[PDB]
């Protein structure tokens, strides 16, 4: 399925570890869909490689160059650096429909039922529920949505100051159109929604297809121990931290090794 | 072909009980197995005490020599009894107790380890009750041939594994008679589709002892291999289960043998489709109610029934494709809308408050209708009287006008009506109910595919659909049955018999034998997913492609597939399903002992 | 199939007027020919001052054309009038007035014999009023012709030998006007058929010109066999009906056109519900002969106009007398009762007869008393507590009603043949067969023949039946017709679930010969009577009444089933078609060059 990908963002060395097994995930849990990391100038060439390893493509995304089509809108906000790299999914226009998932997520089971869903079909946020947390969502690459999307960011930015903010400023739609555009929240269980109504997440916990590690404690930076595939926080269920540190060790270190590092 | 002293035993645990589909078998094969062997035909059956009085006459033997036997069967502390079956045919049956257990703890089962090496875990109640019964069963057709003069033939024909216990000791025990071991289903084959990714591909590929043991099963498997191993003629429901048993069993099937049904469907075949739509268009309308923007004629009823199984009966591939005929339907407009019934029998504390009150609401306003109906029939008849043409807008009265604001004001809804019908005591685990959410259809307005399913069997005492299966089944307009596993079809099969078109799949049996037997499948009205040779996502795809062309099909050229169906009744029908097991029959009396009778094969 | 500017104009002589059974037809051909001709859907016919009061409305024309076309005529000393016939599809009708063209008879004849040499004698009415609607008729399309400019191509389809003077004038007149004739019956045929010894095998051997001409009817029949050589397309009925127009007529049919019946005729609960009144008769009738069991009981009839050649009816005598014998000599519990619902002189409801009735009345009544009583002692006797003493639930009281009761059923005489005292018993053919036959209703006999003379009506007193209702009760009826063109009985016995057995001779039998190749599974059975002698014929009508008597409870049921899926057969949608192609050819056969008039066949 070369017309469809799973797309992710990796602004550091830091966040290409979670995207390696987000990544790892995806294969683990068989996708017959595209790998396409989007890497910033920031990414180390030895990291690089080791991301050449997981995904189909890396795709470099400096915003700091001046022929970056974002670059005239940093410059208005150069506090959205990240969030104008990530905006940057939908010029991928290549493919025609796609799954962006930030690289602190972890797929638990196969997802390409994502892919039946339209353009900005995402999983309710915990706190607010009428935004579309970004962590994951379907989209339709397009030079014209992404235009709308650097002019919107000109103009107004994001409330959240964030990609969330401006994503949800421009697809208002979602929380009212469609309810086919709401993505089950098993296919974006922020860990914090667990932790802060753990009652549900034991009944409907087992289900989940996708988890989201939204905490200050990013599952790279835990500490980890392979003697019982043990860990030193929202992440109530640890099992599925212990899922990211598995998945890491066992598919990674050899790729990361390999390559550097 | 012919009997001048055999003597047809079909032992079977289902002979008196209702446990399994093999019940509906033998008591439809009783009848042409009647008249083939005569008053010589015997069911060796358990007793059941309410089997026994609603269905046994009891009976005196028929023959001195069984009396004897009778007699000294019942000496022994053993509580035998004979009766005639009132089923079609009126076979005689001999129908033992497996209560008797007086010494069947360490002297039964203690034999059984020295003859057959074999034990039975005492927890285990089916095997423990068919080692019962397979002893007795030895004992008394070994104990008939002594105390009558010998006859060098006799036929018992074991029917299912746990009657299979009685065949390893004839054998063993070298009592002189032919015995045929049929499996209805392949123990193994059960557990481990389902339980293992990929049970058909890898048939050969499974080491089956292993497999057996750890599913705490191997004591059932080393018993339907030993009956298999034993039978001098071994027997299979399908050419899909003969390919099971020849991995599995290790052993292929001498000759398969299809079951049958019997047509009592005749009592019309197109009459009963009309009356039987009729209903279930009322109850469509009653479910939907508001939301009736449906052409209500152009609509087409499918339906999935059996037993509760999602994997094996392949709902998913059902929903599915269905899914991808909602997308078919939306995108090029069509006045037809799909209708799909899921009948799988699931856990239901009672009708859904929605479901019951749309019921209500629907016949709230036939109701409502009839008043005013009646009013209007008065008023006509009253200006008819006088010799003018009604005065249209004078023949409502302000009373009515009243009533029927309030009917069309019960109607008003804006909240899509539900998916299932009965208010389910678990409905967040129900496989059905997640998939309808994941697969997107909610009966929403703008969906073309509506799914309702109704997880209690259909019965006349149910206030919604009071329709038992059989009327249910001739108003639907198409059968899906896309089974994986399940061997053969008895759902797919009674449709047929009653002209419903039936999808059905190459690892289902009653789809093998159509391929087999009908060289278009399409063209008779019974398609055929090769699920068997095609992957999941591809198979679902030739299941949504077979839907969607029917859905596509002219109204009239609707009617012609219907009435060919009513042809392939004949295939399935014991008359012509009688020729298998007699040829295996007469091929027993050969394999062994074949001086006294030896016939060559047709 | 470019029919925009064709207009269909089915003249026939029972466009109103209920003469005869192509009435039924043409009310019933009427919705379907409505659909493929629109609005230029017109039924030219006669004009009958109660038909126009009763069942049609009059209306102006749809059309300026007519305008000007029935002004023309109307003015010109001749009255036809312009209206929506009331019968389902609204068919608009122009009736002719054939009573007030009386002025030009003379002129009319005078041209009838320079143009087809045909003299209509004066005295014969039917004829003279044809020879008026003809040359009307005639004169109506020739005036449509020419007052609308823009010319359509009309298609005349005459429907009967009174309608045939229009399309012989039609034709020399050369109107562009595709005739097609339609012969319902042969002329001939009905005298051929009860005068003649054979008339089935010697249709070769008769002349027909010397025949007609012995029978005085030699005007009528030349005006036949005139409109069949002339028309374009000749049609006819039945299959057996265009053996006797190749002989008769002596021109082949070039379609064959069956005369269908539209399906608002149209199951079990109606068949259980008619077959209980029907017992109830039964019992009423026996009135304390009831020895038999009814459960068993089988009710075979025949119905029809009262004639015993045409329908045969001496060959359902015969053979019910055979069965007699077989049921009897057999061991039987089951007992044919035979309906003969066939019209007669009758005076009154024969003594017995309405006694017997009364008795199943007083009976039924008395049992309902008694009954009722029990009920409301027996949930008496529940409510308190106590089981029902069976002794004490009926009372001195009820022993009197019931005694009465029983003390009017004992009867000595054996119930009457004949539901109604006939004016004139000794003639009547149906009971002197009863007679040599020996059907007496005896007890011994397990055949008994209740002949009920007057057409069963909601209106009689013992049985307020309608044909419709008593048919769906009775197990099958039998209809060994010699000369049926289309056996119309037969034919609402087969749309109604019952089956029925129908000869090689009829319509209908010999329609279905031909439309189903194995006719006794589906309930249709075709008794021979076309090459087998008349006893042999008997003979194998005995056979299949044995053969349905012995047939067990389910069988029959499948048989009757199957019966009911043979309506869509007789239903005017499928059977349409035939007549369709008839207009099509005859579109084909006149003015070939014009729209898309070429023939598939």
């Amino acid at each position: 399925m070369t017309d469809q990908a799973f797309v992710t963002l990796t602004t550091n060395d830091a966040y290409a570890k979670g995207a390696l097994v987000l990544g790892s995930s995806l294969k683990q849990h068989r996708t017959t869909r595209r790998l396409v990391v989007l890497a910033t100038p920031q990414v180390s060439d030895s990291m690089r490689k080791v991301l050449e390893t997981v995904f189909d493509e890396v795709i470099m995304v400096d915003v700091l160059d001046s022929g970056d089509s974002a670059h005239l809108t940093l410059m208005k906000r150069p506090e959205l650096g990240v969030t104008l790299t990530k905006l940057h999914c939908w010029s991928l226009t290549q493919y025609s429909k796609c799954v962006f998932m930030d690289a602190d997520t972890l797929v638990l089971a196969n997802i390409d039922d994502l892919f039946d869903r339209e353009e900005l079909s995402a999983a309710p946020d915990p706190g607010w529920p009428d935004c579309f947390n970004s962590g994951v969502f379907v989209y339709q690459p397009s030079v014209e949505t992404y235009n709308q999307l650097l002019h919107l960011a000109s103009e107004q930015g994001s409330f959240d100051g964030g990609d969330q903010g401006i994503l949800n400023t421009f697809f208002s739609s979602w929380a009212t159109t469609d309810i086919r555009k709401h993505l089950p929240f098993i296919y974006n269980l922020s860990s914090i929604s667990i932790f802060s109504y753990l009652p549900a997440f034991k009944v409907f916990g087992a289900s989940a297809k996708v988890v989201h590690f939204l905490g200050r404690v990013k599952p790279w930076n835990y500490t980890y121990d392979p003697k019982t595939k043990s860990v030193k926080p929202n992440m109530t269920h640890p099992e599925f931290l212990i899922l990211w540190w598995n998945i890491f060790t066992t598919n990674v270190l050899p790729l990361l090794q390999q390559f550097g590092l | 072909f012919d009997l001048e002293n055999a003597v047809l035993f079909e032992v079977a645990w289902e002979v008196a009980n209702k446990v399994g589909g093999i019940y509906t078998v033998l008591q439809t094969k009783a009848k042409v197995t009647g008249d083939e062997w005569g008053d010589n035909y015997f069911l060796v059956g358990p007793y059941t005490e309410q089997g026994v009085r609603t269905q046994v006459e009891l009976l005196e033997a028929p023959t001195p020599a069984l009396k004897r036997t009778l007699d000294s069967m019942n000496s022994k502390g053993c509580k035998v009894y004979f009766g005639r079956w009132l089923i079609e045919g009126g076979p005689l049956v001999v129908l033992l107790d497996v209560g008797a257990s007086a010494w069947a703890l360490e002297r039964w089962k203690g034999e059984l380890w020295d003859t057959c090496n074999i034990g039975v875990p005492w927890y285990d109640r089916e095997a423990n009750d068919a080692v019962l019964f397979g002893f007795l069963t030895t004992w008394f057709l070994g104990e008939f041939l002594a105390q009558s003069e010998e006859k060098p033939h006799v036929v018992a024909h074991f029917h299912e594994w746990l009657a299979g216990v009685g065949l390893c000791l004839c054998r063993a025990r070298r009592l002189p008679v032919a015995t045929i071991f049929t499996t209805h289903a392949t123990l193994l084959g059960r557990y481990l589709c389902a339980g293992a990714v990929d049970f058909y591909n890898n048939l050969e590929n499974f080491n089956v002892d292993k497999e057996a043991g750890e599913r705490q099963i191997y004591h059932r498997y080393c018993m339907e291999r030993a009956a298999a191993h034993c039978a001098h003629v071994f027997t299979t429901v399908s050419q899909i289960t003969a390919i099971e048993a020849q991995h599995l069993l290790k052993r292929k099937p001498d000759i398969v043998t299809p079951n049958g049904l019997n047509v009592k469907k005749f009592s019309e075949f197109q009459n009963l489709h009309a009356q039987s739509k009729a209903r279930i268009q009322e109850f469509v309308r009653g479910h939907f109610y508001g939301h009736l923007d449906f052409n209500l004629d152009k609509t087409l009823y499918f339906f999935i029934a059996g037993r509760y199984e999602f994997s094996n009966k392949g709902a998913d591939v059902f929903l599915e494709a269905l899914a991808r005929l909602n997308y078919l339907l939306r995108v090029n407009g069509s006045e037809q809308t799909v209708v799909a019934f899921f009948i799988m029998p699931a856990r239901t504390n009672n009708f859904n408050v929605e479901t019951l009150k749309g019921q209500a609401v629907r016949k709230q306003l036939w109701d409502t209708a009839n008043t005013v109906k009646e009013k209007f029939g008065r008023k006509l008849y009253e200006s008819l009287l006088v010799g003018s043409l009604p005065d249209m807008n004078k023949m409502l009265d302000k009373e009515d006008f009243t009533m029927m604001k309030r009917a069309i004001f019960a109607t008003q809804r804006q909240s899509f009506p539900p998916v299932c019908t009965h208010n389910m005591l678990d409905d967040s685990s129900d496989p059905i109910l997640t998939t309808i959410r994941r697969i997107g259809l909610f009966n929403s307005s703008a969906d073309r595919v509506k799914v309702i399913f109704h997880p209690e069997f259909l019965s006349s005492t149910s206030p919604l659909l009071p329709v038992d299966y059989e009327e249910f089944v001739r108003g639907c307009h198409l059968g899906v049955f896309p089974s994986y596993y399940e061997p053969w079809g008895y759902t797919p099969a009674e449709c047929t018999v009653m002209g419903i078109p039936s999808i059905s799949t190459n690892l289902s049996g009653f789809g093998c034998f159509m391929e087999e037997h009908i060289a278009d499948p399409s063209a008779y009205g019974i398609y055929i997913l090769d699920r068997r040779f095609r992957s999941l996502d591809d198979s679902c795809s030739q299941l949504t492609s077979f839907l969607y062309s029917f859905c596509q099909q002219s109204r009239r050229q609707r009617i012609i597939q219907r009435n060919r169906t009513e042809r392939l009744s004949d295939l399935l029908d014991w008359k012509y399903l009688g020729r298998y097991y007699m040829s295996a029959r007469h091929m027993a009396l050969s394999k062994a002992f074949p001086e006294h009778f030896t016939y060559e094969p047709n």
